[PDB]
């Protein structure tokens, strides 16, 4: 609604970069707030794509962002009659970034890795890793929890039991409010997805460089399945995490798998130790339902509740035709232990092939009525296909079923304007929480800010 | 396998000296090296990992280095509970492999022992053995050789020695040789000796007595 | 009696015709003052109005082409006719409405397209094998019911990009099946083999020098090889006037679009001819698989046929994505494929056994109803497709159209085309809503009121700018 | 906290076999690595071999191939190390490790499994006492404890009383049986005008003789 769509803020990156494809607001030591920036196809050393990330700090005018600076030199390590092998060429740092605290952490989920003994191997695979930072101070650790030194003929003879290693660990990412980074891995288990959790303090306590395999105690990681509804699911896709079982010491867990069962898809709602509490199953085959996940109360009665995106939906029409346009689905969660129901309200695309529903971002409540609210993206969106980001306002009985404002995207076609969002952080101190958008075909990143309601 | 050369095999030093032990490798294994301690009488703490890497737990005056094949462990200002012994371990291949160990002592003043010559008791010889037995008691440094004289001819067939630990109060050592013969070859000779020589006096300290006179 | 011609109270002829459809216009001087000049036909007669001054049009309907239906699709340069009539006219007053039929027949001996699209992932070695014979074998069947068969092979794996694909050792990426006792292909996305020809041993040579790669996720990129083999017109070979049949055959589930985002790639699918002269899918490490919405969009604007011949332990996933992308035929193949030739046969009959109306530009003031006859003239209302049939059956239906009101436009024209055929119907429609005695009208006229009006079709109208 | 507690000291004959266990405490056994390292005086610290609990996989170093035997049980958080034809070769203390954080490192151990291979039997010490030879400041008294097995044997003088200058000196094996001794020091004035009592328990065969230190 109160989104000034007039004078916005343009931060940008290197040509090809992909700049934008995710970002957060990051708030120092100090509060300050700014912006992190993945760039996964940032040039390395070697002139070879290996992504980077930028750390914005908040100008009205925007402009060119100083690197956060990670290493990007491969390692190899002699320990144990092994060779212990990374390779960060076309890694994709940056292709998930999150902050918590004074903390970032910048993932790479297709960091492969290899470990040789004498002619056997454990197969070059994309383990995923991730990278975090403490800016202020210039510590680094690093995090990836599906490395192993197990060799290709084990797997082999035990049917690939327990297969971490194309886990693309950080491919999607959250932190709890207690500090326990979450990492989404949709190819853990031979294509099921697991989930990696780990405190930040053990992280950090834990690991030390040129050290490539090491025990982090305190992690905790899901578990595989033999049900072939799992199959080839990506389960951990994408993730969030809320408040679900009316518990406020335990911290649930919320994980899309957009392919779940034969391309279905699905969405479940886990404790901390990944007992599973629902199950939401998708609506339309391949329409990617769990491609996005948001929570957040939006009803004010102080109970989280859950979107979903499918941004792949086809809306039945006339003449028994279908058009693909996206859908966004909202659950509302019910007073007290009782399972989520059916949808409370679907939101669905108009644009063909527009993906509505590829991005919802938690805007906090934008207007100030006591409601909160959230923005949903079609980045192929539009009547000219650039893109559009649709604000939905909060409301007692969950959310107006039509938008309060429309962004249209200032960049040129092909920039995949919404494709990653982040709201619900005030950035000028102005009383009003703000929204960020990027735009990675277009390698530039809008700040939208929020003004007094008119 | 990979052998592990750990020098020096022991130094005598004192409290808040820094020092430093070495270990050698038979081929290059890029800091993948531990280094251990073994207080006296206890089992082992983990030290170091990679080469450099403090164990969570131990003090910051411990540290490590090196690198290729030659790598050094040092404690700077030596903590009363400092003095154990040291190992390394390398684990780039397997087997593991450990260093011959190195054991910190406490330094102080040269001493020489007081020896002590003890023939067989009545209850022995009335038995069918006969044991004799000659201490060394209380001495720095450890380092000591003794010498059975039978009539004053050298004897190397059935001693038996055995030495303690540095002591808590004096920090010396101590020694205890026993010569064990047959009661009816006890009785084919007369005079019974233990020479010992440290490097207190180039003359051995001699203690004797002779059978039956007393 | 008056009527509601006359208890409108028109005030010019155009008024008058837009009353109800049986209303007429007098624009003869020698008229009562009393007497209303639009009444019914008849009773404008019955009062000495001039036959020549009534105006009075009547919707019609008459047709333009009227070729008849052929009986043989063979032979010609496609002079083979589907619909009868093919084109139209249609006259429609306000309000009225005219009715009209079509017939369309499914011609015997049309000429047919089938190209063969095969995954060669490692379980379809057994395949290879069997399928040895098949373009003479399919020749010799498909020869009982068209004279003009093409047929044409391609094969698909899956993205040639990890981790579908194998990246260790370096031998792995020449031979994938390196740690395992025998040769593969290196692993490749989608290539075409052979273009659409009627030399059907070409088939079985090609297929006889084919051979499988290995990859290592379950599902296979064969959607990339759907769009490529639909929208590289030339390079398969599809003819214009000739029944189109990609047959896709596999034996395990397949990727779709966003699934992509495992290999990095996140570059929708633009549905654009990406195959060169080396006849391999170029963008497949580049672009993602595409969507089923885009698929349906590319199969039909080429009047592709897929037929999904897939085995019995995906027949249920597929049998579910057919739903999603109407006109998709499914058959169960066999674990060797060894069944795929009567598949195939299956499926053409049952391609052929639907006729389904359509309508293109249909104007926003006009509305249509058919009644369909399928079977023996069994009438069967509100229905606008038929089933059941075979080949050199013929149905028809009976449409009316009703419009709303009078467009501003006077001259639009819409089509009626079944789905699939070339043939089509084509409605050249005339809103006839003015009188001629209008196009005679005298501006500024010194009958009414001192030129202050004009003066058409026997009444006086205010002119312009009162 | 991360310990590892092991199986008390055992006491075996040769050609017999035994199985020692380390049991995690504070964590999971499966968590990581699990190596077995034996230590004696003379030959130092050597590397038997490892085990990782979550899958039974084990390496070995060649020269214990055939002796030692590792296994884990999940269940009861345990590792084991099995000996077989036992030698004398074969006594000393045996420790399990388990690493910190690198995969590969030995930070963490036990306190260690004592073994003892040996014929013999429980055989009781003959305690007796020296006495010096028929003059200075300072006076020396012994006491040899000779032929008992197993061990240990606790010494004493005058019951606990006389403790502080006195020297008692580890045993040593003396053809499968042990011989241990003790020396003390006092004032020429002290003996024999105080009696000096010698007291020797060996628990095993349960037995505290005494003896008294009688001049010549
Ligand atoms: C291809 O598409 C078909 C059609 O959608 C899918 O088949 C459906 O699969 C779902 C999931 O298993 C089924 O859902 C279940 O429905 C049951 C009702 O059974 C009746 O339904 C049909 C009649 O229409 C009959 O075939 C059947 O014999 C019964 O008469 C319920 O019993 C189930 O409830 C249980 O499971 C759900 C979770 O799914 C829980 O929430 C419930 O609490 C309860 O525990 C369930 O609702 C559906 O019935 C199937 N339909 C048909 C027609 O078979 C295929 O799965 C799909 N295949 C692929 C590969 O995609
Ligand atoms: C006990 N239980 C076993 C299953 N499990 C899994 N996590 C798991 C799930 C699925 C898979 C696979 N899908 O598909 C692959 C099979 N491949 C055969 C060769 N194919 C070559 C080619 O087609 O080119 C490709 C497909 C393997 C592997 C492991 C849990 C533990
Ligand atoms: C389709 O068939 C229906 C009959 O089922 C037709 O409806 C009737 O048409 C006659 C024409 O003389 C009218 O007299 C009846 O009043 C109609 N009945 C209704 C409307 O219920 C219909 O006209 C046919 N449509 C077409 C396009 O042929
Ligand atoms: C219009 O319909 C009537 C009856 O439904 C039919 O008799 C007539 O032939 C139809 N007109 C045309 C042109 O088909
Ligand atoms: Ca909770
Ligand atoms: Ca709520
Ligand atoms: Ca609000
Ligand atoms: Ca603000
Ligand atoms: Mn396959
Ligand atoms: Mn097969
Ligand atoms: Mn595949």
């Amino acid at each position: 609604l109160n989104l000034d769509p007039v004078q916005l803020t343009f931060y940008a990156g290197p040509n090809g970069s992909q700049f934008g494809f995710s970002l957060d607001f990051h708030k120092d030591s100090h509060g300050r707030v700014a912006i992190v920036v993945g760039a996964p196809r940032t040039l390395g050393p070697s002139q070879e794509e290996t992504g980077g990330v930028f750390l914005c700090p908040w100008r009205a005018e925007g402009g060119q962002c100083p690197s956060l600076l990670f290493d990007l030199r491969d390692e190899t390590r002699n320990v144990g009659s092994q060779t212990l092998q990374t390779f960060k060429a076309r890694q994709g740092l940056g292709a998930s970034v999150v902050s918590w605290s004074d903390v970032i952490v910048a993932c790479a989920p297709w960091q492969h890795w290899n470990v040789l003994e004498k002619t056997e191997e454990a197969e070059k695979t994309p383990v995923g890793s991730c990278f975090l930072a403490q800016p202020e101070s210039g510590r680094r650790a690093e995090y990836s929890p599906c490395r192993g030194n197990t060799l290709s003929r084990i797997y082999v003879e035990n049917d690939f039991s327990w297969d971490k290693r194309y886990c693309e660990a950080g491919f999607s990412s959250v932190v709890t409010q207690a500090g326990e980074l979450v990492l989404g891995a949709p190819g853990g288990y031979y294509f099921l997805g697991l989930l990696a959790q780990a405190p930040v303090a053990d992280i950090f306590s834990s690991y030390r460089p040129g050290i490539l395999l090491w025990h982090v105690s305190s992690q905790s990681l899901s578990f595989d399945s033999s049900n072939p509804e799992y199959f080839d699911g990506y389960w951990g896709y994408s993730v969030a995490v809320g408040e679900f079982d009316g518990d406020l010491n335990t911290t649930e867990y919320v994980v899309g798998a957009p392919t779940w069962s034969w391309t279905l898809g699905a969405v479940e709602i886990l404790d901390s130790y990944y007992q599973r509490l629902h199950r939401l199953r998708g609506e339309q085959m391949a329409s990617y339902f769990g491609h996005s996940v948001a929570v957040t109360d939006v009803n004010g009665d102080g109970r989280h509740d859950l979107l979903v995106g499918a941004p792949l939906y086809m809306e039945s029409r006339a003449d028994r035709k279908l058009a693909e346009v996206g859908r966004v689905y909202l659950f509302l969660q019910p007073r007290g232990p009782h399972a989520l129901g059916a949808p409370s309200l679907l939101l669905t695309g108009t644009q063909l092939y527009g993906r509505f529903g590829s991005a919802i971002a938690p805007l906090g409540d934008l207007d100030r009525d006591g409601y909160n609210d959230i923005a949903v993206a079609a980045p192929y969106g539009g009547p000219s296909g650039r893109g559009q980001v649709l604000v939905f306002l909060g409301q007692s009985e969950g959310l107006r079923s039509r938008p309060s404002q429309v962004l249209d995207s200032p960049f040129p076609t092909g920039s995949a304007f919404g494709f990653s969002l982040r709201g619900a952080v005030d950035i000028d101190d102005n009383g009003y929480p703000d929204l960020i958008v990027g735009a990675y075909g277009a390698n530039q990143v809008a700040v939208y800010r929020a003004q007094p309601v008119v | 396998d990979i052998l592990m050369t750990q020098s020096p095999s022991s130094m005598s030093v004192s409290l808040g000296d820094t020092v430093s032990i070495t270990c050698h490798a038979s081929q290059g294994i890029s800091s993948n090296i531990g280094w251990l301690q073994q207080k006296p009488g206890k089992s082992f703490m983990g030290l170091i990992y990679y080469g450099t890497n403090l164990v969570d737990g131990v003090p910051s005056r411990f540290s490590g280095s090196g690198s290729g094949a030659d790598y050094s462990l040092t404690i700077s200002s030596l903590d009363s509970e400092d003095f154990a012994d040291y190992y390394c371990v390398q684990y780039a291949q397997l087997p593991y492999t450990f260093g011959g160990g190195t054991k910190l002592e406490i330094k102080r003043a040269d001493a020489a022992p007081t020896v002590s010559i003890f023939p067989p008791s009545s209850e022995q010889l009335t038995s069918g053995g006969a044991s004799v037995v000659c201490f060394l008691n209380n001495f720095y440094p450890k380092d000591i050789n003794v010498k059975w004289k039978i009539d004053g001819s050298e004897r190397q067939n059935g001693v038996l020695n055995s030495w303690t630990d540095q002591d808590s109060k004096d920090s010396t050592y101590s020694m205890s040789s026993t010569l064990t013969l047959t009661k009816d070859e006890y009785e084919r000779h007369n005079s019974y000796t233990c020479e010992a020589t440290h490097k207190t006096s180039t003359s051995p300290i001699v203690k004797s007595f002779n059978r039956n006179e007393c | 009696g008056p009527n509601i011609c006359t208890t409108r109270g028109v005030s010019s002829c155009q008024q008058c015709l837009a009353v109800s459809p049986m209303c007429a216009w007098c624009s003869d001087e020698a008229l009562p003052l009393g007497s209303p000049r639009c009444d019914l036909k008849e009773n404008l007669l019955k009062d000495n109005c001039a036959p020549e001054s009534i105006e009075f049009p009547v919707s019609e309907a008459r047709v333009l082409e009227d070729r008849p239906l052929s009986d043989k699709g063979s032979g010609d340069s496609s002079q083979v006719t589907q619909v009868s009539p093919q084109r139209i006219a249609l006259r429609l007053r306000p309000d009225d409405s005219k009715n009209f039929s079509i017939q369309v027949r499914q011609v015997e001996d049309y000429p047919v397209d089938i190209y063969y699209l095969m995954d060669l992932s490692y379980s379809m070695k057994d395949d290879l094998w069997s399928i040895q014979n098949l373009g003479t074998k399919l020749a010799t069947q498909m020869r009982k019911l068209t004279s003009n068969l093409r047929i044409g092979f391609g094969a698909f794996v899956d993205k040639p990009v990890s981790p579908y694909m194998y990246i260790s050792p370096p031998e792995a990426l020449e031979n994938p099946c390196y740690d395992m006792k025998t040769t593969c292909l290196p692993m490749f996305g989608y290539k075409h083999v052979l273009t659409l020809t009627d030399q059907v041993t070409r088939f079985n040579e090609e297929v006889k020098k084919q051979s499988v790669s290995r990859n290592r996720d379950a599902p296979e990129g064969g959607f990339d090889a759907i769009m490529q083999a639909t929208v590289c017109d030339e390079k398969i070979g599809w003819r214009n006037d000739a029944s189109h049949l990609l047959v896709f055959t596999t034996d395990a589930k397949t990727h779709i679009a966003l699934d992509g985002r495992l290999a990095g790639i996140v570059q929708p699918n633009d549905g654009q001819c990406h195959v060169g002269s080396d006849n391999h899918y170029s963008a497949s490490t580049t672009m993602d698989y595409p969507s089923l919405g885009l698929m349906t969009e590319k199969l039909s604007q080429k009047n592709i046929n897929l037929i999904f011949a897939v085995t019995e332990n995906v027949v249920n996933l597929y049998q579910n994505y057919s739903e999603l992308i109407p006109g998709t035929t499914v058959g169960v193949l066999s674990m060797d494929s060894s069944n795929v030739l009567q598949l195939i046969v299956d499926a053409y009959g049952k391609i052929r056994s639907k006729v389904e109306l359509e309508v293109r530009d249909l104007p926003e003031e006009l509305s249509l109803s058919f009644n369909a006859t399928c079977l023996n003239n069994e009438v069967i209302p509100g229905l606008k497709s038929c089933m059941g049939l075979k080949i050199g059956d013929t149905v028809s239906f009976s449409i009316e159209a009703k419009v709303r009101g009078c467009p501003q436009e006077k001259e639009k024209s819409f089509t009626i085309k079944p789905v699939g055929f070339k043939d089509s119907l084509i409605v050249q429609v005339t809103f006839d809503c003015d009188c001629a005695c209008q196009a005679q009208a005298e501006p500024n006229s010194h009958r009414c009121n001192n030129g202050n009006g004009t003066f058409e079709c026997g009444v006086c109208r205010c002119g312009p700018g009162w | 906290e991360v310990q590892l507690q092991q199986s008390g000291a055992e006491l075996v004959k040769p050609g017999a076999s035994v199985k020692l266990s380390c049991t995690a405490s504070g964590f999971n056994i499966k968590d990581t690595y699990v190596h077995w390292v034996k230590q004696r005086p003379e030959q130092g610290l050597e590397w038997i071999g490892r085990i990782d609990p979550a899958n039974g996989y084990t390496k070995y170093d060649p020269k214990f191939q055939g002796k030692a035997t590792i296994t884990a049980d999940t269940s009861s958080n345990t590792a084991y190390l099995q000996l077989s034809s036992l030698t004398s070769e074969d006594t000393a203390v045996y420790y399990c490790v388990r690493p910190l954080y690198d995969y590969y490192a030995m930070d963490y151990w036990g306190q260690g499994t004592s073994v003892t291979v040996s014929s013999a039997k429980t055989t009781a010490p003959s305690v007796y006492p020296l006495a010096p030879v028929c003059t200075g400041s300072s006076v020396t008294l012994g006491c040899l404890v000779k032929g008992y097995f197993p061990e240990p044997v606790t010494l004493t003088w005058n019951s606990g009383s006389l403790s502080s200058g006195v020297h008692t000196f580890p045993a040593v094996l003396q053809s499968d049986l042990y011989t241990l001794s003790s020396s003390v020091t006092v004032t020429s004035s002290t003996w024999p005008s105080q009696s000096i009592t010698c007291n020797v328990a060996h628990p095993a065969s349960s037995t505290k003789v005494d003896k008294k230190i009688e001049p010549r």
